[PDB]
RNA sequence: CAACACGGGGAAACUCACUAGUUUAAGACAUUGGAUGGUGAUGCAUGGCCGUUUUUAGUUCGUGAAUGAUUUGUCUGGUUAAUUCCGAUAACGAACGAGAUCUUAACCUGCUAAUUAGCGGCGAGUACACUGUACUUGCUGCUUCUUAGAGGAACAUUGUGUGUCUAACACAAGGAAGUUUAAGGCAACAACAGGUCUGUGAUGUCCUUAGAUGAACUAGGCUGCACGCGUGCUACACUGAUAUAUAUAACGAGUAAAAUAUGCUUGCAUACUUUUCCUCCGCCGAAAGGCGUAGGUAAUCUUUAUCAAUAUAUAUCGUGAUGGGGAUAGAUUAUUGCAAUUAUUAAUCUUGAACGAGGAAUGCCUAGUAAGCAUGAUUCAUCAGAUUGUGCUAACUACGUC
């Protein structure tokens, strides 16, 4: 089970949420792996019109995605996925194994 | 399908139009943000994808719009603000103030911190263009607000 | 430096063992003497990258670029065209401007690298896509290597 | 010729008065709209006389117009 | 009217339909201008 | 170096409330003082911790 | 079997793995020879020469280097080489010993027991460098 | 200063506000009034946003006290990154700024973790010569490296000098780090008639609004050249060029039109399938490039456990405007685009200028910096000598003073 957002706070809550919740209905999890942090930069001039000093400056827009992923069938996955969910992280379920 | 940076960026710029829009509309209370009176609201959006600082400011704006006096206005306003419990306010009116040279006035009261994280953490700002027939006004609010913890305290029982 | 009084054991049996230069001089030396490879044709004409504007100066060149292609190909067995106009990139003299780089001519490479293929010292692998070498060619440049080894030995 | 688009008009008032509201882009130099079939000079030049008329009311951001309709307007269609 | 699938005024802001200054990384389309207002409300932190 | 009127202030309320608490040892007294003060950050912990051990 | 430690000078790290052996020392696909300029291959037989070779003849080496240019990679590979000798030592031989052997190593210089510290600064705008600046006029 | 590679303003058209000219209603509302649009006039009417003042260290209030403006606090002195602290002190108590504070990078995790990262383990070969070394194909206990979370770690620690012996400084030792560990983000009080109404559906007034100063179309122009000044690039060579060879890196970035088919006379009419951004790979092309197709919504494929160039090695010049140098010019075949001509851009051959180390002047810089060498991104239908990042090669010289 993949998890992104843009929002740090709740993907972090989430995450120990869902492990929290795979135990609780004993399903077999390897550790959240979290994934390389994908930026949004745009490096803008501070004057708007360009007059006056070079002045540059430089904001990030940092996405974040985790994977933690269940030896399990597909039902009781999805079930406590869907359940457990804060709105501004998005989920997609991967398919595993009997 | 798109990319996950181009998911997220497509997004802000569809939370920053209906932001813009919602604070353009705005009267009796702030807006909620995106849902992830209300009847007309909610059908425009949906046909488009098939007390606060902006609030006082706003309420300022539409004080000088009914052509008060500047002083007792922006002292009500400020009063409110401090009175229902913050920390520190500022609150600038620019432009002409009734005549032909522009000047502005500051009105300011609490502590009102500009520095670090805590600044930008707990002050809330708010920009209002007013407009009268010698041309338009610009209303700046900021409240501080830091009642998550307090910036300053040596923390001992 | 030729020879040297090193403080490990080295070896004695693989390209590592012997200098690259001398590898590929050698190694250059016995394709030709050999007669493994010719030219064809167009390739007299080659300038390595567009900016050189001279022919290869050191005359024996050919099968020095062709000895020094088995090397890479013994070191990564995935390779294909691009590697090679990339590994043998240099600078181009932009005149009344700053270099940049630009890739090495391909034809002859691409030459060399399908005459080796008819040859049969490579093999294309079309699934986990590359040329390498075969093991024929393997053993060849391991038996010249031995050869080198031995040499500088005694 | 000039053209009087009136079967694209009477068919905007029809969209107008089922909906309640309006949401379209402002310019009309750009000829094809994707959510009905009638050309954005059309919708352009029909909410410019309704709005005058104040049938609709504009709200406005970014070039989309924002436009809910009056009760004035919904008696006019119907009859 | 002339070709415009390419070159200059293919292309204009979002926001306001500038002729010039139009920022097109990530594909958003916005004039720095208009960018430096609601870079905030579109997520854009800045630490540099 | 030097230490500014807040870290002081901390500093000076230890030993008003908890001078027998204090020992030569700066790393005890880092507990020492994290135990009876919160603290928000720790470099500024530390300092008061360096402050009060001074 | 085996043990691991390592050095890091700027973008470069060489983690080095040190084996029961025969005095075999590698450098990912090369050989500890291999290094091409005189004065650096010098550099990185320098502290094997310093303990003596006939106390490294028990053990096969394995370098894995990654980052940086050739400077920066052999002073990382000394490193290395240097946190390779103490850590079989402080594993196989004898910790005494190892103390020892590192106060030997580190009277000599103590770079390759502790790294360059040394970081780039970034580039500002107004100018090439980081703190350098274009040309000003008047 | 705080103009002059500045207007993110790298202009064939579009662009553009200009010039030569051509069009149009998209003129709401009730002939006509009336208004609607305007990179029109006005930044010395203005809003916003930014530059400066000033990135130094400054500012203010409450109460008390000293015709009044005012002053004190907010200071002889010590000390400091610093109105930072001590200390004295008609003041005592504050608030802002400073500092603290946010993002990296530095060190340490016998803790947190293993996917789309590695390692071992083990089957299978090919070499070496083994009850081990080297190299590739098949399967699957470790987490050091790769990634990314939480948490630790420096406080002037200890010693010794100097110091109101306070605040604190100096040296040595310890230590990953001792200057606040290094770099940014951050940005008071109050101004300037600083810049921008050529970004805005921010905007007053004034102009304009039908042989329009609006929208749009066709050329031409923004770059022409007796001449003057900025800023960069390339050079002026043997500590080098020339030809081969060895070594190696980090940041990135990657969704309404084309093709194919049918009916009619290149053109017209219609359908339908996908082309669309990165390019591996395989053939063909000196070279540019062409054709065939694969993998990629991305730690996975392009491609980055290897993508670079100076370095450095062997060769060739043997020092002579020289084979340094590539101005200036001619013939080409390509690529993008409707259009390439005022060389668009690209390559091949040829053409082979100045420049002999730079006056008066003046720039930037103290540690991975300065300098040298590259390279990603931005504009982009098309293009870096630009800007902005990123790496590598790794100096000198004080280490202070007015």
């Amino acid at each position: 089970i993949a998890l992104t957002s843009k929002n740090l706070r709740a993907i972090e809550k989430v995450c120990s949420d869902i492990m929290k919740g795979a135990k609780e209905k004993n399903l077999n999890v390897s550790g959240p792996v979290r994934l390389p942090v994908k930026t949004l930069r745009i490096t803008t001039r501070k004057s708007p019109c360009g007059e006056g000093t070079n002045t540059w400056d430089r904001f990030e827009l940092r996405i974040y995605k985790r994977l933690i992923d269940l030896y399990s069938q597909c039902e009781v996955v999805t079930q406590m996925t869907s359940i457990n969910i804060d709105p501004v992280v998005e989920v997609e379920v991967i398919i595993t194994d009997s | 399908p798109i990319s996950k940076k181009r998911k997220f960026i497509n997004d802000g710029v569809f939370q920053a139009e209906l932001n813009e829009f919602l604070a353009r509309i705005l009267a009796e209370d702030g807006y909620s943000g995106v849902e992830v009176r209300i009847r007309e609201l909610t059908s425009l959006v949906q046909k488009r994808f098939f007390l606060c600082a902006m609030a006082q400011a706003e309420s300022l704006r539409y004080k000088l719009l009914k052509g008060l006096a500047v002083r007792r206005a922006c002292y009500g306003v400020l009063r409110h603000i401090m009175e229902s419990g913050a920390k520190g306010c500022e609150v600038i009116v620019s432009g002409k103030l009734r005549a032909q040279r522009a000047k502005s006035m500051k009105f300011r009261d609490g502590y009102l911190i500009s520095t670090g994280e805590p600044s930008k953490r707990f002050v809330n700002t708010a920009t209002r263009s007013a407009q009268l027939k010698q041309g338009v006004l610009g209303i700046k609010v900021k409240i501080m607000l830091p009642t998550s913890i307090l910036p300053d305290n040596i923390s001992v029982l | 430096r030729l020879l040297e009084p090193v403080p490990f054991v080295k070896t004695n049996n693989c390209i590592k063992d012997v200098d690259a230069d001398l590898f590929i001089r050698s190694y250059a030396t016995h394709l030709k003497l050999h007669n493994k490879i010719t030219y064809p044709k167009w390739c007299t004409f080659v300038k390595t990258g567009k900016g050189r504007k001279l022919a290869p100066l050191n005359e024996d060149w050919y099968f020095i670029r062709a000895s020094s292609i088995l090397r890479r190909l013994y070191l990564h067995p995935d390779i294909g065209v691009g590697f090679l106009r990339r590994q043998f990139s240099s600078k181009q003299r932009r005149g009344v401007a700053p270099n940049h780089t630009s890739l090495a001519s391909g034809k002859i490479l691409r030459s060399i690298l399908q005459q080796l293929e008819n040859l049969g010292y490579v093999e294309q692998n079309p699934k986990k896509k590359g040329r390498r070498l075969t093991t024929k060619g393997e053993n060849a440049i391991n038996n010249f290597a031995r050869y080198i080894n031995k040499k500088v030995y005694n | 010729y000039s053209y009087i688009p009136k079967q694209n008009k009477k068919l905007i008032y029809e969209y107008l008065f089922k909906e309640g509201v309006i949401v379209v882009e402002k310019d009309a130099k750009i000829p094809r709209h994707p959510h009905l079939n009638v050309p954005n000079l059309h919708i352009m030049m029909t909410l410019k006389s309704l709005k005058s008329r104040n049938y609709v009311e504009e709200k406005y951001n970014w070039k989309h117009q924002y436009f809910i309709l009056n009760n004035e307007g919904i008696e006019y269609l119907r009859e | 009217v002339h070709p415009k699938k390419y070159g200059q005024g293919s292309r204009q802001c979002r926001v306001c339909s500038n002729k010039h200054a139009i920022i097109r990384k990530y594909n958003i389309n916005i004039c720095r201008q208009c960018f430096r207002e609601r870079a905030d409300i579109i997520g854009f932190k800045k630490y540099r | 170096r030097v230490r500014t009127k807040t870290i002081k202030r901390a500093a000076r309320q230890i030993v008003e409330k908890y001078y027998a608490k204090l020992t030569l040892d700066f790393q005890i007294n880092k507990k020492i003082t994290e135990e009876v003060a919160i603290i928000p950050s720790k470099r500024m912990k530390n300092k008061v911790a360096g402050f009060v051990t001074h | 079997k085996r043990v691991q430690t390592f050095g890091k000078k700027k973008t470069a790290v060489a983690v080095a793995t040190v084996t029961n052996g025969k005095g075999l020392i590698k450098l990912n696909g090369k050989n500890l020879d291999l290094v091409e300029p005189y004065i650096l291959k010098t550099k990185v037989y320098e502290p094997l020469w310093l303990i003596g070779s006939g106390k490294l003849k028990n053990l096969d080496i394995r370098i894995r280097v990654k980052g940086g240019g050739q400077t920066s990679q052999i002073y990382a590979i000394r490193q290395a080489i240097g946190k390779g000798i103490i850590s079989y030592y402080q594993k196989y031989v004898d910790e005494s010993t190892k103390k020892e052997l590192k106060d030997v190593l580190l009277r000599y210089d103590r770079s390759l027991l502790v790294g360059d510290t040394r970081r780039c600064e970034p580039k500002k705008f107004g100018g090439k460098g980081a703190r350098a600046r274009y040309q000003k006029s008047y």
